[PDB]
């Protein structure tokens, strides 16, 4: 979880948002997925967000199901994502590097366990996508037990009492949705939450970072505007995966080029 | 916070998106208030008894039970206002979502009977309806999907994974999870978050409230067993609730056991599972060894679904009800069976129930055992796929 505080003093130091990309982990596959990580990182990216492969994630629209269905063709698993995040942070010793789960994945050879392997590999964070804070004791618990942030949702429905929790209970960073719905870059997100991330200040939350329907530059720098920490941008990342599977050459220069401008625009 | 106890035993929860907590919060409150609601509850007494018909007959076989000890009932939920038990429950719901103010429904449906009784709720309580179905069980359901478009539901074809129940269940919650301040979620069976399990139980135990009255009235004393298809639950926990208590009396809830439990391709998961997390729920899963959910299989549509109801799966861990399966051949002959000799043409899911509690029968002919077995709904849906299956047998 200290990846995080390190880089929020860091921006905060240079007046800086965090921009947070996020991919599925092994889309398209797990040799593509790493250079599309690297350039990734090599474009700007501050942290990422990582997703494993998982076989019904209800909180997805179509672009990043699709993204999920790629990397069962190319057949990635769990464990050979845990693979691929050792590679990552082998290469990468500071970036913040946090997992997008779904609670099956998490659960299904034990919550503590599940726990452990993101701290052997090196992972900071872990957002459960179905699991709400009234069900989040035995991961949080875990989380915290292996030095790894949990990351809690605060959303535009969020009323005080589940801003003083997940406030208390989160780690690392808080993930500040931007609207109703699943995820995907052709909906965007509909009021302005600046009421949400003050009320967050005033209870010490880890620093918000926006995220669904992040796909353009102006919304990076309207989400730091409006006192966000950072945004995630998903769907529109690997809408670029997508569009140029057969020409992993201009794949990775379309995503350096888009990186680039989401991370120009969190500068002040 | 909740307002009642989302958990039976280790199983049940509310494992959705934190967006969609206050829509399930505002659902539970609704439904706590509307029980205590004396002009909801004959609202909804008036529909059931005017609009849908209750109470459903309970018939006694006597051909298909001749040269054993076993008297056979089976409790017609076939003769509901719209072909099964998917009604009862939908007419509560449906005016639980006026409660809340809501002015569309979402629905998943697999054999279509669950979506007719959404869209014809939908029309008589001026609300509209939605149902994704998967692309498979439209044409293997077909007669339903017509029957929903004549009444003016859109009817929305998901041909993700396998096209099925569960395609339609995941297309409906990620729906709900943005139009939630606007649409209900009407969800089928006794299973998702809570409340779900818990709203759908207590608006179908008129089943086996009725069942009972029926029995001791008819033989003057308890059932031995109650016997009832197991898809996500509904129509099972409806027979079974006001039967709980009586602990002289056996629950069994029958499984589809698909091309044969060794093959994989079923839909047991309480018997042939293991509990994991997904469709909001902590139950027990057809998944991987690495917690990927499997894709069901089942002949029939609306028993063909890789999870379960929390309820069931509490029931069957402290042994108060037993679970078993039956295969798609079982079904199939137990289908012909009713309508050559009673007459009846019921739904392949209520089949699998059939099915066993002729096993039953058959395996112990000589034990005396008077049986129930929940015929939750009518084979018009299933008679155009059981009579290619059977012509291209030969019979
Ligand atoms: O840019 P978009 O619209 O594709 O957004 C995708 C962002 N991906 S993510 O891992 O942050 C992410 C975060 C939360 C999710 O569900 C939850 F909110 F319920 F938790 C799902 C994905
Ligand atoms: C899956 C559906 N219904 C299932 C069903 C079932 C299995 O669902 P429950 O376990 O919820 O009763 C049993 N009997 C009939 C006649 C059914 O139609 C549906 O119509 O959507
Ligand atoms: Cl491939
Ligand atoms: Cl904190
Ligand atoms: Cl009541
Ligand atoms: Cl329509
Ligand atoms: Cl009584
Ligand atoms: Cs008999
Ligand atoms: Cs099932």
């Amino acid at each position: 979880m200290e990846r995080y505080e390190n880089l929020f003093a860091q921006l905060n130091d240079r007046r800086e948002g965090a921009f947070v990309p996020f991919v599925t982990l092994g889309d398209p596959g797990i040799e593509q997925s790493l250079k599309i990580i690297d350039t990734l990182i090599d474009a700007g990216a501050d942290a990422l967000e990582l997703g494993v492969p998982f076989s019904d994630p209800l909180a997805d629209g179509p672009t990043i199901q699709n993204a999920n269905l790629r990397a069962f063709a190319a057949g990635v698993t769990p464990a050979q994502c845990f693979e691929m995040l050792a590679l990552i942070r082998e290469k990468h010793p500071t970036i913040p590097i946090g997992l997008l789960m779904y609670a099956n994945l998490v659960f299904n050879n034990g919550i503590d366990a599940f726990y452990a392997r993101c701290e052997q590999v090196g992972v900071d964070s872990v957002l459960v996508a179905d699991v709400p804070v009234e069900e989040s004791a035995p991961f949080r618990q875990a989380a915290l037990r292996h030095n790894i942030a949990p990351i809690f949702i605060c959303p535009p429905n969020a009323d005080d009492d589940l801003l003083r929790q997940v406030a208390s209970y989160g780690r690392g960073y808080t993930y500040l949705l931007s609207r109703s719905g699943v995820t995907g870059a052709e909906n965007r997100g509909a009021l302005p939450l600046h009421h949400l991330i003050e009320k967050l200040k005033e209870y010490h939350a880890a620093p918000a970072l926006q995220g669904f329907g992040i796909s353009s530059p102006e919304q990076v720098s309207a989400a730091v505007r409006a006192g966000a920490a950072g945004a995630i941008s998903g769907s529109a990342i690997v809408k670029i995966i997508e569009k140029n599977l057969a020409s992993p050459k201009q794949m990775l220069a379309e995503l350096r080029s888009f990186v680039s401008a989401m991370k120009a625009a969190s500068r002040a | 916070t909740t307002l009642l106890n989302p958990y039976f035993g280790e199983f049940g929860g509310m494992y959705v998106p934190q967006i969609l907590m206050p829509a399930l919060n505002q659902l539970e409150e609704a439904f706590v208030s509307a029980q205590k609601d004396p002009e909801f509850q004959a609202q909804f007494a008036d529909l059931l008894k005017n609009y849908a018909g209750r109470p459903t007959a309970l018939t006694k076989c006597q051909n298909i039970t001749a040269g054993t000890r076993t008297t056979l009932y089976l409790k017609r939920e076939d003769l509901l206002h719209g072909g099964a038990h998917k009604t009862n429950q939908v007419l509560g719901q449906a005016l639980l979502a006026k409660r809340m103010g809501k002015s569309e429904i979402i629905a998943e449906t697999g054999a279509g009977a669950h979506g007719v009784a959404s869209a014809l709720a939908s029309a008589l309580l001026g609300l509209k309806c939605r149902i994704y179905m998967g692309a498979k069980d439209v044409e293997r359901q077909s007669p339903n999907v017509f029957r929903m478009r004549l009444m003016g539901a859109e009817v929305i074809p998901v041909h993700s994974g396998s096209a099925t129940l569960k395609d339609a269940c995941n297309e409906a919650l990620r729906d709900w999870s943005g139009s939630y301040e606007t649409a209900h979620y009407m969800l089928g069976t006794a299973a998702g978050p809570h409340p779900y399990p818990t709203i759908v139980r207590e608006f179908q135990r008129m089943i086996g409230e009725e069942t009972k009255a029926q029995i001791l009235d008819k033989e003057g004393r308890l059932p031995d067993a109650v016997i009832a298809c197991v898809g996500g639950g509904s129509n099972a926990i409806g027979m079974f609730a006001d039967f709980i208590n009586d602990t002289s009396v056996g629950l069994i809830g029958v499984e589809p056991g698909g091309h044969g439990i060794e093959t994989g391709e079923h839909g047991a998961p309480l018997k042939h599972g293991r509990v994991g997390i997904y469709f909001g729920m902590k139950a027990p899963m057809m998944q991987t060894a690495d917690g990927q959910i499997e894709e069901s299989y089942s002949i029939s549509a609306g028993l063909d679904f890789p999870s379960v109801g929390p309820q069931h799966a509490y029931l069957n861990s402290i042994g108060r009800a037993d679970y078993v399966s039956i295969t798609d051949d079982e079904a199939l002959e137990a289908f012909k069976t009713l309508c050559r000799h009673e007459g009846i043409i019921p739904a392949l899911e209520s089949s699998h129930a059939l099915a066993h509690a002729l096993k039953m029968m058959r395996e112990q002919p000589e034990k005396e055992q008077l049986l129930v077995v929940n015929l939750s709904g009518r084979g018009d849906k299933d008679i155009f796929t059981v009579h290619d299956i059977l012509k291209a047998r030969g019979e």
